[PDB]
């Protein structure tokens, strides 16, 4: 298990670490989260109490150095760094353990929850959506746009999620045209997995990504493309078995894990219908399909 | 975006734009069979492609082999109807090509946009206006051609004939959807008024008759009275208590979607 000290905590804020959150007031003496999982990327993230305004927080994953937290007075931020000098780091969490001046990642046992949210994300595919080479970790927020967003502006804070527009050269064959826009087998299998992504665990992990920014920061073009990413598999007659399945409780954990005040802005009316009563493969998901209808018969 | 009364004047400025109409396009009568069910029976249908500006009218014959072996007809006839437009573009020189292309129905956006994707330039609308060009076929030449063909074809009209040399775009526009309408609502009584008169002929090269503008006029006001007198029928209405007022307001809320 690994630690992520905070130097200090100058200003009030909520602390989210993965789908965990805790307050912390103004100059408490606060001083990080220790026990978290190794294994998996995490996202600590903030909201300041005085300013709601921004979410921002940081991907990282423990295995590829050590992260600390410290306050920006300047940039008015909680900022992550690395510390390179390793015994240094190793000191300075131990006297914070025995001072007990951290929170600790509260995993219980039974509880996958994470895991089967992050299953398919690594660090390094973060880092390619996140261009930010100085850094071993990622820093995304409430605002970021997304490639896709600024064509329709700072290139530099982007998130460069893959494009994907049904009505592109990119998804229509020419002399293909009704069979590629009924059915997207061609844009999804040869172009999407084939072409760019290579496989299905990466095109999972940049779609489990969106969610994750989407939820945590309230990113709407990650949540854009998160319903694009589902839609493209729906809205295909031939999907891998095996990728229909694992799409099936991928959704499931996303949408038990969504807090419930958060469906009405989270969820695309006209996605999910469309993915569970219209599309090719509205009999294909059928754990997500009941969890939706019991917990968000609303939306359908 | 879409094309409605407010910028009307639009159709007949100097930008290229073609109409698109779909609705002839597949075509079937429906019968019962020997063993009491019900079948379809296609026949030629066409796509009406026009110019408002110009008159020119881009006849694309469908051919009733075109449906042999296809299923969900219905739906192959937008996709098939907007690949034969996005073939006429791509036949057109560069400078005869349109810059907008204004559907009759909304169903045909996103064929026609799909199949000219490689014209990002060249818009694609929806319209208002309910435009009566599904009575092409109640041109006797035009409804003679189609049902004739026994192969693909395309042919080319000018359906307003010679009017443009006395006639603005806007005036010979209206003339048309007038006549169309007229067609479209009662076609006996429609074809009656345009021929009542021998004397008035249609010449080989034409569409509709050899009137002298006066007659026009009459013509005209005997077309918006059939019309007026479908609509009195329709609604049981006594259109004879109604004043001009309410006849105007009648007419621009019966051209409206
Ligand atoms: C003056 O009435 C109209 C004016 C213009 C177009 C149509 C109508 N009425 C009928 C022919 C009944 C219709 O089909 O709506």
């Amino acid at each position: 298990m690994n630690t992520v000290p905070f130097t200090s905590a100058p200003i009030e804020v909520t602390i989210g670490i993965d789908q965990y959150s805790f307050n912390v007031k103004e100059n408490q003496p606060f001083h990080g989260i220790k026990d978290i999982p190794i294994g998996h990327v995490h996202v600590i993230h903030f909201q300041h109490a005085d300013n709601s305004s921004m979410r921002y927080g940081y991907w990282f994953d423990c295995r590829m150095g050590n992260f600390y937290i410290q306050y920006d007075p300047k940039d008015g931020l909680y900022k992550m760094m690395e510390e390179r000098d390793g015994a240094k780091f190793e000191n300075i969490v131990h006297n914070f353990k025995e001072r007990q001046m951290m929170v600790s990642y509260p995993k219980i046992d039974e509880d996958d929850t994470w895991y089967n949210l992050t299953e398919f994300v690594q660090m390094d595919k973060i880092r390619k959506i996140v261009r930010k080479d100085e850094n071993q970790f990622s820093y995304v927020d409430s605002s970021m746009t997304t490639v896709q967003e600024n064509e329709l502006s700072d290139p530099a804070h982007s998130l460069n999620y893959t494009v994907i527009n049904f009505k592109s050269r990119e998804a229509i064959r020419p002399g293909h045209e009704m069979e590629d826009f009924l059915d997207k087998s061609y844009y999804l299998n040869t172009v999407m997995l084939q072409g760019i992504f290579k496989n299905s665990s990466n095109y999972f992990g940049e779609l489990q990504f969106a969610f994750l920014n989407a939820m945590f920061f309230g990113n709407y073009g990650s949540s854009l493309q998160w319903h694009a990413m589902i839609e493209l598999i729906c809205s295909s007659a031939t999907v891998p078995k095996h990728m229909l399945d694992k799409l099936d409780e991928i959704l499931y954990y996303q949408i038990k894990t969504l807090p419930e005040q958060y469906s009405d802005i989270l969820l695309n009316e006209r996605v999910w219908n469309i993915c569970l009563y219209s599309s090719f493969q509205k009999n294909s998901l059928h754990n997500t399909e009941k969890i939706m209808e019991n917990k968000y018969p609303e939306l359908l | 975006g879409a094309m409605n009364s407010s910028n009307y004047a639009e159709l007949f400025n100097n930008d290229i734009k073609l109409f698109v109409d779909d609705t002839n396009v597949y075509r079937v009568t429906v019968h019962k069979t020997f063993e009491g069910n019900v079948a379809t029976k296609a026949i030629n249908g066409c796509i009406f492609t026009l110019n408002p500006k110009t008159g020119h009218l881009f006849l694309k014959i469908i051919h009733t082999s075109v449906w042999a072996g296809q299923k969900r007809l219905s739906q192959l006839a937008k996709w098939k109807t907007a690949e034969e437009v996005s073939a006429l573009v791509r036949s057109l020189p560069k400078e005869e090509q349109p810059k907008q292309i204004i559907v009759t129905r909304k169903a045909m956006l996103d064929p026609l946009e799909v199949h000219m994707l490689d014209f990002p330039n060249i818009a694609i609308r929806p319209t208002e206006l309910r435009l009566p060009f599904s009575a092409a076929m109640s041109i006797d030449k035009l409804s003679d051609v189609v049902m004739k063909a026994t192969e693909p074809q395309m042919v080319l009209f000018n359906i307003y004939d010679d009017w443009l040399d006395r006639i603005s775009s806007y005036t010979a526009f209206s003339r048309l959807t007038l006549l169309l309408r007229a067609l479209k609502t009662n076609e006996e009584s429609a074809k009656m008024i345009l021929l009542s008169d021998p004397t008035i002929t249609i010449k080989s090269y034409h569409l509709w008759p050899s009137f002298t503008d006066e007659q026009w006029i009459t013509i005209e006001s005997q077309m918006r009275d059939l019309i007026l007198t479908e609509y009195g029928r329709k609604y049981n209405v006594n259109i004879s208590a109604l004043t001009q007022t309410e006849i105007k307001d009648i007419i621009l809320g019966q051209n409206i979607k």
